[PDB]
RNA sequence: AAGGACCUGGCGGUGCUUCAUAUCCCUCUAGAGGAGCCUGUUCUGUAAUCGAUAAACCCCGAUCAACCUCACCACCUCUUGCUCAGCCUAUAUACCGCCAUCUUCAGCAAACCCUGAUGAAGGCUACAAAGUAAGCGCAAGUACCCACGUAAAGACGUUAGGUCAAGGUGUAGCCCAUGAGGUGGCAAGAAAUGGGCUACAUUUUCUACCCCAGAAACGAUAGCCCUUAUGAACUAUAAGGGUCGAAGGUGGAUUUAGC
């Protein structure tokens, strides 16, 4: 289950253990956007 | 976390078919029996139709778990010709060579 | 900051125990490996890789350990364990003497977690009726209800069960079905004497 | 600090498993194993039943106050004599104004209170509090086991003489037959006496061998202990030395919890008494059978092999350094490379002594100069090798790399002041610019010595007037002795060069 | 440079080790032993031997280069230095010299080959001149030392046989001779026993060709054999066959029927045969279908 | 393959054997047939065990007889 | 999915888009680029959500010499420490873009009166 | 130096039944590598003949599987992309070999596996008659 | 042309490891499979079981010693026991190593039900084989 | 701006010479444009996907669409919605990833030197006159039965070549929606064209054998009815049986594949 995949990631990240590439991307990107509005 | 609505719901019907599996199945021998009574095969005819919507092992398809690609999906391997092509290029996995005979 | 030791090439004698030192099997650790060998696809005017950063070695599998040292000490070792097979049975027809009924099953093993698959659940059993039936009636009763059980050029009757999922399951249902088989053949009926 | 950052990561990731299990839920693994299933301790739904046969379960104490509470409280009535015992257990094994309140809230149970129970709460309050209150908790069950009357016997006693005596005799009296351990716990609190306990300790001993019940595994160790000292006992120490030789010969089986202090106090008496076939026969113990479990903790096995090495090297020593360059696997302190070190004075291996500095710097030898300074001075009080002084010098450079590492500590500011005579004098003894420069900086930073005015000598001597004169002149007009040396230096030919250096030299002088 | 030492010093302590390893006394130990050492303690499947594991000298591993070639200071050693090709100019001066000292008095080495031998490339231009000043040399008289000089350089022909493998001939029961052969074919391998004492009928499987070939050009090509050498009813032959095809299975009996008899006849007959063209399997099947084609040589029809 | 997973002691005539399972019809109706090859692909089948076999029966039992209505 | 994530340079292969049909012909494009950032390099692995305190990597093991233990990070303190992260990413970001002022020689966009230092020294060493 | 005294030996014991006689232990071993094939077949058989048991090795050919894949994603039917799955099989059998000596030789061998292979077991062992009959 | 597991030629200041150098058409001539198993082999099962945990493996690991690694792991599966294989940098310190070697390794037997071990080798620079 | 002379490429229905491997032909064979059938494309209408849609698509995405596959449409519902959202919404003219193309090529080239008065640019004369070359590719070697051969490979770059619909992502939007959930049909042909199958004959058709025989002087894989395979669902999907027993008489330019 994806479920269980992505659950174990993001806890683990919220934890602050592995560095999601992808996830970081994604959240970067997201800022800038809510920045420019 | 699926990849998307169309596995959700293929995931969904993989486990209804599950989970009334050996039912229908009893249901089905019930009526494609035949020496039986036909008013009995009929019975279990309308018992068949009124069972729920997803329920059937039909409606789901062998899709792919990386990209959700229906087509281009081998039973063996469940993955797609292209993620397969890309695992075999990156020698991932194991105990393939390339037919240069 | 921190530096790492030299290898332990220097540190090795050319006398020394590689058993010892590799008692079971563990990747090739070329920093405790003395041997320089190398392996990889040298380039014009150039060499393999060095066994420093050759990951190629430890791709392939893996046999430094398990030395011919190793397997004489280990087989050494295990003669205190294992027995001798009798010396009256030195024939195939000497041993299907002593032991008419030849039963095999068989199993594959595999690399993962998970260990059973269906296949172990089989298995066939030999016997031939050259010697065992010792009548004609029953003789000819049974092949007659066996279609392709039997084998008349090399005189083997076979049968083969899977239909319970434990092999000792199998085995004893094969056991009870010839059992059952000869005690079905031992009679007759008024159909067969009439034919 | 290394393989505890291990276990640390092992204990986090039990924190883990045990916070998240729904994620290691799934038994993939065809054989399940509950070791490797997710451990579930989660209290269930309100069941004082249930509840309390839980208790037993979690293992803890907030569960069990809450019980007694719900059972005294609303309810009043008990599930199980044995359900009450297990919990008394729980509390006194969990026992400090905590155990106190936990003592005085046992006696808010009902009266179905046994021989167990009473026994129990006498265990915990030996083993986690006072000693009155398990003596009147005895009195009470008079007045109404081994390990028990242990609790109550080793209460007692942590001179007194009849308490120990009626002690003994009552208790061997009872039918309780003990397993020995409360003689075991009796000697522990025995650690320390005179021979009229020492002594003895031998014919308590003799009956325990009578009886023979003991492998004489902990109990014999401590009376070894016990024999701690102004004169070493070279008869008891050969008697001890026979008895252990016989316990070596026969195979081993663990029974006493207390195995580890065993090993370290057993190599502590080897140093003690210092004999090689004491340190070989110890070295058997645990090289006999699967015994080698008894080592442990690292600060025992450091102590062990300490001691160890350093009495092979006070014992030839070749056999000794070979055995070492075998068996080093970790890099051991100091005090161990000191004692090889004088090993290899007395010895004259001169040519070891380079290879043991390489291995120690190899691993962890830095940031130090004791032992520098004492491979210096055992290795120029030797110059007999000529061809051996290429090595001189390149030790001797390798050594001054590793004093140059960082000021920022100050610590290498007092090394040459100590060492850098012998270092510089391997220098002198082929190339010799940096001897000179050497010694340069050094007097340059002083504390003048004759073996550095003798250094200053052969020095001037092997090397040039100018080039020796603007050394040992300037260093005349610093201090005494080497214008008590230039005096003789100046005869041959470096006065006819130039005055001015000879008048600030008679100056000085 | 001093790696190169290292290197080999180095390898001398792992083989060594290698020899304590295998068990063997490392005094007498031998490249074919490490080969089976190294292909044993680590397998590869590697095709090329270029990637293949391999535990080898390091004056065979590292390439031959030119080592300075001038001093620490000043001019260099060889008196060409000052120009590329240097070794190679010497060379050619002194086969000049030798050549115009002939005048007063009065097989061939691959570039590659010369590349490696030297430590300079050089192009077909200059090769060709440098064979063209061989063969020029080698035109007229040549002294020992000259001759030495050319050999040096010319390597061995390696002329193959040219000739048909011969049977031997056997013998079993009733003192009776014979010769067994074997040929093959796209997907038929038979076996033949060619009895020479025996004549006339043929067997095949147990079966006469008569029967067991309904068309006559199978029986054709089995007489072709015997029809060249001559001797037609005097050899019989028995044969067995494992094949899909029927001009196939006759393919491959004849092979094996000519396989056998060349062992009875004469070598010259042999030679006779082998100018005929009847000893020699047929390297030709069916190529391998393509992906994008609709055959093993068609294409889809050009759309445009 | 089998360490473990003894199926619970269970045995091969328990397995394939159903004779004493039926017991509550003749031997000669539709019922009987149906039921017959039930048990005949029951004990053809080894993935299921008795409990899933016994299961199967109990369910064609309970519906032919809540379907006892017609017994035609 | 956490399947579909992969590793971060042809994300920035595909965002960038060096390579694609608008950088050649020299056509480029209106003064945009989009500027190379790594945030690997950036933050310790160890700080997250949950501020945890980890002897092994985030905290020094041992202190006092004694072991440390598991422990967490308050709510003031775990905003603090994201109050400092916002503070350094944007000093980074403020370091990385910035003015670059090149001597004006001849004019402005002009190559004319600007100097590359003195010429670069030789193989043989000639230092000009 | 560090020469053990007393060497520590596992317990056995000889229970009151007879052990099986297996009368042929096949063993099939597949692979992808010929050289990984051949050194665990050398392997092997010295363990048997060292162990003192009889042996013989067969080679059966070599089966490979391919299946064509599209090169490209959206639209190229004349071009494609192939592979080929190559296992090679190798056949060690060992006859009137007791069954204890099975144990402990599979036992070694199982443990001695390399990993890029898989081994299939075929038992086969006599018995007299049943009683029943 | 085709684009599959190749980098592009560059002018000659893009250090390249042995295996992204190489094409994917040369892996059984002139490489070796990062993964060991028999689920490909006949006979076997679970194959897309054993790829998309051993994808899994990779990924996880490889995000969670980020920045360390310079090239692809060994995987290596002989029966139950599992076995993995790195090659790293010197970047940060051995007890953060050790660390995260035992917490992986602990989290992976959990999860997977499995014995699992992993082993690592230490490069002060990760090795190029040429320069494209 | 116009203009004069020059550097490079493309172009020439551009000259001379050497070639064209199944490609140009003359040549050799078998086919496509004749009739029927299967399957795509254009086009008609439907509320009813989409994309490629010259070479370099047209049994193409698809090695599957009766229901999910469904992304279209009518109807009926959910509003943090499995997603610390979601969107097959636009942009292939942002892209990554993946391929066609010349390629049935052999050139592409960092880094130096030289010539042109130090211009765009070029650097070839071997009995040699300024070219030297990292590296890539080719090649070689590797796979099959070899060393030939077939496969594999085939760089720099053109077509802003195809693909945001394998998957993700930059930008712009829906974020009671342009998102999501459940019922249905949609998926026919007045028509044109393409690739393949069938036969138009006696080298054919039927009968046992796969080749020594005996007869006829053929052609339905379309339609109607029935049976069977699985499915919950056979009006029809697939296979079989009875009937129907025609078009068709070997192709209207031209053109395709092959040593
Ligand atoms: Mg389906
Ligand atoms: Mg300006
Ligand atoms: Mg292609
Ligand atoms: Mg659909
Ligand atoms: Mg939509
Ligand atoms: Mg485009
Ligand atoms: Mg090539
Ligand atoms: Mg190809
Ligand atoms: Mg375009
Ligand atoms: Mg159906």
């Amino acid at each position: 289950n994806h479920h269980t995949y992505a659950e174990l990631m993001q806890t683990l990240r919220f934890l602050g253990l592995y560095r999601d590439e992808h996830q970081d991307f994604m959240d970067e990107q997201k800022r800038l956007k809510k920045l420019r509005g | 976390h699926y990849v998307d609505w169309r596995m959700w719901r293929d995931v969904k019907r993989r486990k209804m078919a599950y989970e009334y599996a050996d039912e229908r199945l009893r249901i089905n021998s019930l009526r494609k029996n035949t020496i039986l009574p036909k008013i009995l095969q009929d019975v279990a005819d309308e018992e068949i139709a009124a069972l729920p919507r997803d329920s059937c092992p039909v409606r789901i398809r062998n899709r792919c778990v990386m990209t959700s690609r229906p087509r281009g999906v081998k039973r063996r391997w469940r993955l797609s010709r292209i993620v397969f092509r890309h695992l075999a290029d990156h020698g991932q996995l194991s105990g393939i060579q390339r037919a240069t005979w | 900051r921190r530096k790492a030791l030299p290898p332990r090439t220097e540190k090795m004698a050319v006398d020394q125990d590689w058993p010892s030192v590799y008692p079971v099997a563990a990747p090739f650790k070329p920093s405790a490996v003395p041997l320089p060998v190398r392996m990889g696809y040298p380039v014009k005017k150039g060499v393999p890789m060095a066994k420093e950063g050759n990951l190629e070695l430890l791709k392939i599998p893996n046999f430094l350990h398990l030395t011919p040292v190793a397997i004489k000490k280990h087989c050494e070792a295990l003669k205190d364990f294992c027995t001798e097979w009798p010396a009256a049975l030195d024939s195939d027809e000497k041993c299907e003497k002593h032991f008419p009924i030849e039963i095999d099953s068989t199993d594959y093993v595999s690399s993962g977690p998970s260990v059973r698959n269906p296949r172990a659940r089989v298995v066939v059993l030999r016997v031939k009726l050259s010697s065992l039936n010792l009548d004609d009636h029953a003789k000819k009763k049974l092949i007659k209800l066996v279609g392709e059980r039997y084998c008349k050029t090399t005189d083997v009757l076979t049968i083969k069960t899977d239909r319970c999922p434990l092999r000792r399951q199998n085995y004893d249902y094969a056991v009870y079905l010839l059992t059952v088989l000869y005690h079905e053949s031992w009679n007759t009926e008024e159909w067969e004497k009439s034919k | 600090s290394f393989l505890l950052a291990k276990k640390s990561g092992e204990n986090v990731a039990k924190f883990i498993i045990n916070s998240y299990p729904k994620y290691f839920q799934k038994d993939i693994a065809e054989p399940h194993i509950p070791c490797l299933m997710p451990e579930y301790f989660e209290p269930q739904i309100k069941d004082i039943s249930e509840a309390a046969l839980k208790e037993r379960i979690e293992l803890r104490k907030v569960k069990a106050s809450v019980d007694m509470f719900d059972q005294l409280l609303q309810a009043g009535t008990t599930v199980s004599l044995e359900t009450t015992n297990s919990l008394l257990d729980l509390l006194c094994y969990y026992g400090t104004w905590r155990a106190k309140n936990n003592a005085e809230r046992i006696f808010s149970l009902m009266p179905e209170k046994n021989e167990h129970s009473y026994c129990t709460m006498i265990r915990g309050m030996v083993k986690h509090r006072a000693y009155e209150q398990a003596l009147n908790l005895y009195t009470e069950l008079l007045n109404n086991d081994v390990y028990t009357f242990n609790a109550l016997i080793e209460a007692t006693v942590c001179e007194k003489w009849s308490k120990i005596l009626e002690l003994l005799r009552h208790m061997v009296a009872q039918k309780v037959k003990p397993n020995l351990q409360t003689f075991n716990t009796i000697l522990k609190c025995l650690r320390r006496f005179h021979v009229f306990a020492r002594s003895p300790a031998l014919q308590v001993l003799r009956e325990m061998k009578a009886i023979g019940i003991e492998p004489s595994l902990a109990t014999y160790h401590h009376i070894i202990r016990l024999f701690d000292p102004g004169d070493p006992l070279k008869r008891s120490s050969f008697i001890i030395y026979d008895i252990m030789n016989e316990l070596m010969g026969k195979r081993f089986s663990p029974k006493d919890p207390d195995d580890d202090k065993f090993f370290q106090s057993a190599m502590s008496i080897c140093s003690s008494l210092r004999d090689l076939e004491l340190a070989y026969q110890v070295h058997g113990l645990l090289k006999t059978g699967d015994n080698w479990k008894f080592i442990g903790p690292d600060q025992h096995r450091n102590f062990y092999y300490s001691k160890f090495f350093d009495l092979i090297c006070l014992m030839q020593i070749d056999v000794t350094l070979k055995w070492y360059e075998d068996l080093i696997p970790y890099f051991p302190h100091s005090q161990t490379m000191i004692h090889l070190l004088q090993a290899l004075d007395v010895a004259n291996r001169l040519e070891v002594i380079p290879k043991i500095w390489k291995d120690s710097k190899e691993y962890g030898h830095t940031f130090r100069s004791d032992l520098r300074e004492e491979i210096l001075m055992l290795m120029a009080r030797d110059k007999h090798p000529p061809e051996l002084q290429v090595a001189f010098a390149d030790c001797a450079a390798d050594i001054k790399s590793a004093y140059e590492s960082q000021p920022i500590r100050q610590t290498a500011q007092d090394w040459p002041a100590t060492s850098l005579n012998c270092i510089a004098i391997l220098f002198l003894r082929g190339r010799t610019q940096e001897a000179w420069k050497m010694l340069g900086l050094f007097r340059k930073h002083k504390i003048p010595r004759s073996e550095l005015l003798n250094e200053l000598m052969d020095s001037a001597k092997v090397s040039s007037p100018s080039q020796a004169i603007e050394v040992v002149e300037l260093a005349s007009a610093f201090s005494l002795p080497i214008c008590e040396g230039l005096t003789q230096r100046v005869m041959s030919d470096f006065a006819i060069n130039q005055e001015q250096k000879e008048a600030l030299s008679n100056l000085t002088a | 440079e001093d790696f190169i030492k290292k290197q080999i010093e180095e390898f001398n302590i792992g083989k060594r080790h290698l020899a304590n390893m295998m068990g063997e006394d490392p005094e007498t130990f031998t490249q074919e032993d490490i080969d089976r050492a190294i292909a044993y303690l680590f397998p590869s499947g590697l095709f090329e031997k270029r990637a293949r594991p391999v535990m080898k000298h390091p004056e065979q591993i590292f390439p031959r280069q030119r080592a300075i070639q001038w001093g620490e200071d000043g001019r260099p050693f060889h008196y060409l230095f000052y120009t590329g090709k240097q070794s190679y100019y010497s060379l050619m001066h002194d086969v000049y010299g030798m050549l115009l000292n002939l005048e007063k008095h009065q097989r061939w080495l691959i570039k590659e080959e010369l590349e490696e031998m030297l430590v300079e490339k050089l192009s077909d231009l200059d090769y060709m001149q440098f064979i063209r000043l061989l063969e020029k040399l080698l035109t007229s008289q040549c002294g020992a030392a000259e001759e030495e000089f050319v050999q040096r350089f010319r390597r061995s022909v390696t002329l193959e046989s040219k000739k048909q493998l011969i049977e031997p001939v056997q013998y079993d029961e009733q003192g009776m001779a014979f010769s067994k052969s074997e040929g093959k074919r796209k997907t038929a391998k038979a076996e033949a026993i060619v009895y020479k004492h025996g004549s006339g009928r043929i067997k095949v499987n147990g079966i006469d060709y008569q029967l067991y070939f309904p068309i006559t050009q199978d029986r054709e090509q089995l007489m072709f054999p015997f029809h060249f050498v001559d001797r037609l009813g005097k050899h019989d032959v028995t044969c067995t066959v494992s094949g899909g095809g029927r001009s196939a299975q006759a393919g491959a009996i004849r092979l094996a029927m000519a396989k056998a008899l060349c062992s009875f006849v004469t070598e010259d007959e042999v030679e006779w045969m082998r100018q005929a063209g009847l000893l020699t399997t047929d390297p030709r099947v069916r190529e391998r279908k393509k992906p994008g084609q609709e055959g093993a040589r068609r294409k889809f029809t050009w759309k445009k | 393959n089998e360490a473990g997973f003894d199926d619970d002691g269970s045995e091969f005539h328990e397995h394939i054997f159903l004779e004493k399972h039926l017991e509550s019809f003749p031997k000669q109706g539709p019922i009987r047939h149906f039921m017959e090859l039930v048990t005949c692909g029951l004990s053809k089948n080894p993935y299921l065990s008795v409990k899933q076999k016994v299961e199967h029966i109990e369910w064609f039992r309970n519906y032919f007889n809540e379907k006892k209505d017609i017994l035609k | 999915s956490f399947f579909t994530k992969l590793t971060a340079d042809e994300l920035w292969k595909g965002a960038l888009a060096e390579t694609g049909a608008g950088a050649k012909k020299g056509r480029g494009k209106r003064t945009k680029k989009k500027k190379r950032k790594d945030l690997n390099r950036g933050q310790i692995i160890g700080e997250g959500r949950y501020g945890f305190l980890w002897p092994g990597l985030n905290v020094p093991l041992m202190k006092n010499g004694a072991v440390q233990t598991i422990a967490q990070r308050s709510k003031e303190e775990q905003e603090k420490v994201e109050a400092d992260m916002i503070q350094q990413r944007e000093e980074w970001d403020r370091k990385k873009k910035m003015k670059v002022k090149r001597e004006r020689g001849w004019s402005g966009n002009s190559w004319g009166g600007i100097s590359l230092g003195p010429p670069d020294p030789g193989p043989c060493g000639e230092t000009y | 130096v560090d020469v053990p005294k007393d060497l520590t030996k596992p317990v056995v014991t000889i229970s009151d039944e007879p052990d099986i006689l297996y009368k042929r232990l096949s063993v099939l071993v597949k692979g992808h590598d010929k050289a990984v094939l051949d050194s665990y077949e050398y392997f092997a058989v010295l363990a048997a003949k060292e162990l003192g048991i009889s042996i013989k090795v067969h080679e059966p050919p070599r089966k490979i599987e391919r299946f064509t894949l599209l090169q490209s994603v959206h639209i190229y039917k004349k071009h494609r992309v192939q592979y080929e799955m190559r296992t090679l099989y190798r056949c060690l059998e060992l006859e009137h070999l007791t069954g204890s000596t099975a144990d402990v030789y599979l036992e070694y061998i199982q443990r001695n596996l390399p990993e890029g292979v898989a081994m299939e077991v075929t038992k086969t062992q006599l018995e007299q008659l049943p009683e029943h009959i | 042309k085709n684009r599959a597991a190749r980098v592009r030629v560059s002018k000659g200041d893009k250090p390249v490891t042995y295996e992204e150098a190489h094409a994917p058409h040369y892996i059984a001539h002139r490489k070796g499979w990062l993964s060991l198993h028999t689920g490909n082999l006949d006979g076997e099962d679970h194959a897309a079981e054993r790829t998309v945990e051993d994808v899994f493996l990779r990924k996880f690991m490889w995000g969670t010693f980020p920045g360390c690694l310079a090239d692809q792991l060994v995987l290596k599966r002989r029966g139950n026991q599992l076995e993995i294989c790195a090659v790293v940098l010197r970047q940060l310190s051995p007890h953060k190593y050790y660390f995260l070697v035992g917490y992986s390794e602990t989290l992976l037997s959990y999860f997977y039900k499995c014995p699992v071990r992993l082993h690592l080798q230490t490069v002060p620079s990760k090795v190029v084989y040429k320069y494209l």
